[PDB]
């Protein structure tokens, strides 16, 4: 379960990248990957940082 | 940085000291671009 | 022709618009009298001279 954390700023389709998010299984990996979904506002990097 | 933005530049700070990489100080000035001078490097 | 930094860190992307400015003082700078004597700048801005 090798965590991953997906970020997004802005305007975007969070369910399009759900969307590919799950579309994608494969035993191919030798280990399932923990899907993670986040987004933001500020550009300011000490957030960016604390987030 | 943190303490810098919170502790810092929340205080509408023109420069900074700094002694002891220290570059995160400088990292921090420069995304705001502010001329900072410490001591030691 | 002069500004203030912002203060929050949150929502600001604007740099400051004197920075600049104020630096090439600084380099242009030249104290005299300092307690370790007279102080000095290179190119970078950096102790000349000492
Ligand atoms: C991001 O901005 C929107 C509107 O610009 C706001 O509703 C939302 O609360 C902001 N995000 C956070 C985490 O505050
Ligand atoms: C910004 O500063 C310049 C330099 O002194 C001066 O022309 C004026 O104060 C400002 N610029 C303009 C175009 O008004």
């Amino acid at each position: 379960s090798i965590g991953i954390a997906v970020i997004l700023v802005g305007t975007s389709d969070e369910v399009a990248i759900k969307d590919a998010h799950e579309k994608d299984d494969f035993h191919h990996l030798s280990v399932v990957p923990r899907v993670e979904l986040v987004a933001m506002n500020e550009t300011d990097p000490k957030s960016i940082i604390t987030r | 940085a943190l303490s810098v933005c919170e502790d810092l530049i929340s205080s509408q700070v023109y420069a900074i000291l700094v002694s002891h990489t220290p570059t995160p100080v400088s990292y921090t000035a420069g995304f705001y671009r502010i001329p900072v001078l410490g001591l030691t490097t | 022709n002069i500004t203030d930094p912002p203060r929050g860190c949150v929502g600001n992307t604007n740099i400051w618009k004197t920075g600049p400015l104020f630096k090439r003082v600084l380099m242009s700078s030249k104290y005299a009298d300092g307690v370790t004597g007279r102080v000095e700048f290179n190119e970078d801005g950096d102790r000349k001279f000492a």
